[PDB]
């Protein structure tokens, strides 16, 4: 229903 | 860093009539960071029976909640809220005022 | 009409008083219907609208475990941008993204969104195009170039255009009711002396959904946008809406003021006259 780092 | 000051308003869910249940609510929008206290006065003193919206801010990023409890308006009972914030130098409170 | 779907997330530091406080929120329009609070007891993300409810437990268990695999990923960022900023340990900071996807008219996919901020100004987003990024400072240059190598933008694009809008139509179904309405303001204006030569005027929309309204003052037709004291548009706390727009005009020029209503639910915009 939803989905990484900077 | 960046801080915006919430913005607070105070108001009933519906039109007030004396002796009707009706919500009391205080809306704070438009401030960041998110660390906020914000507290529903009858005369003066902390309601205790609030409940709150979550956590949740505006496209240019800064955050509203909703705080809300049941009331039935009187004539005499003077009702209010009351903020502190990073913004604030000291805790602002705001009246509800049925007559706007 | 058009719809959107958006999941809001908030992850802030509280050095040496635990680990960062996240929520997560996730909207239809401007209806919420889930939230995850990691400070709360039951660690499951929780319905917040009456027709999320009938899904079933395979719905909850893998939401609530993507929502805490958000989380963890927002700890991940939260040192990593006290890194790139070199700031201390001690201060508090706060991480926001929001994602999600808008739908036209036929519910088929619009337009897509990826946006993240730092301490409350924007940090990196994801372009209209979905396959190219606008990143706002220099550190945020940095995140740029690691998210191009690791192709972010390409999973991005598919859940967006995918995954995003097949959960948006299915909401827009089971919750028809609640959110394919539309619920026209009821409004009206009030007149109060504030002395004996002035008086406040407030034009009132009252009960609308969904949030999206304008109101505006006229003086013989021209704009008063410099004298207009506009409210944010704020919950009912029944799903609905209300706002407000004064000005303070002489006493005896009330009639060469007008307020005026636009919004989707009205059949035409309207104007609220004192005579």
């Amino acid at each position: 229903x939803l989905a990484l780092t900077v | 860093m960046i801080q915006r000051t919430p913005k607070i308003q105070v108001y009933s869910r519906h039109p007030a009539e004396n002796g009707k249940s009706n919500f009391l609510n205080c809306y704070v929008s438009g401030f960041h960071p998110s660390d906020i206290e914000v507290d529903l006065l009858k005369n003066g003193e902390r309601i205790e029976k609030v409940e709150h919206s979550d956590l949740s801010f505006s496209k240019d990023w800064s955050f509203y909640l909703l705080y809300y409890t049941e009331f039935t308006p009187t004539e005499k009972d003077e009702y209010a809220c009351r903020v502190n914030h990073v913004t604030l130098s000291q805790p602002k409170i705001v009246k509800w005022d049925r007559d706007m | 009409g058009s719809h959107s779907m958006r999941y809001f997330f908030t992850s802030v530091s509280r050095p040496g008083r635990g680990e960062p406080r996240f929520i997560a929120v996730g909207y239809v329009d401007d209806t919420q219907f889930v939230r995850f609070d990691s400070d709360a007891a039951s660690q499951r993300m929780e319905p917040r609208a009456p027709w999320i409810e009938q899904e079933g437990p395979e719905y909850w268990d893998g939401e609530t475990r993507k929502v805490k695999a958000h989380s963890q990923t927002h700890r991940v960022d939260l040192g990593t941008l006290r890194g790139y900023y070199n700031q201390s340990e001690a201060g508090s900071h706060t991480v926001q993204r929001m994602y999600g996807c808008d739908v036209g008219s036929d519910w088929r996919f619009l337009r897509g969104y990826h946006q993240y901020a730092y301490d409350g100004k924007d940090y990196i987003a994801l372009k209209e195009d979905l396959r190219s990024w606008t990143a706002a400072d220099m550190a945020a240059q940095t995140t740029k170039h690691k998210w191009e190598a690791a192709h972010v933008a390409e999973q991005l694009r598919a859940y967006l255009e995918g995954t995003c809008v097949e959960w948006l139509r299915r909401y827009l179904e089971n919750g028809k009711e609640t959110l394919q309405r539309t619920d026209a303001p009821k409004t009206h204006m009030t007149h109060h002396a504030v002395s004996d030569h002035e008086a406040t005027l407030r034009c009132w929309a009252l009960s609308f959904y969904p949030a999206e309204i304008t109101l505006t003052w006229q003086r013989d037709g021209e704009d008063q946008t410099q004298d207009t004291e506009l409210v944010e548009t704020r919950p009912a706390g029944d799903g609905t809406f209300q706002k407000w727009a004064a000005v303070v005009v002489p006493s005896g020029q009330e009639q060469r003021y007008t307020c005026h209503v636009q919004h989707e639910g009205l059949p035409k915009p309207l104007t609220l006259r004192w005579e």
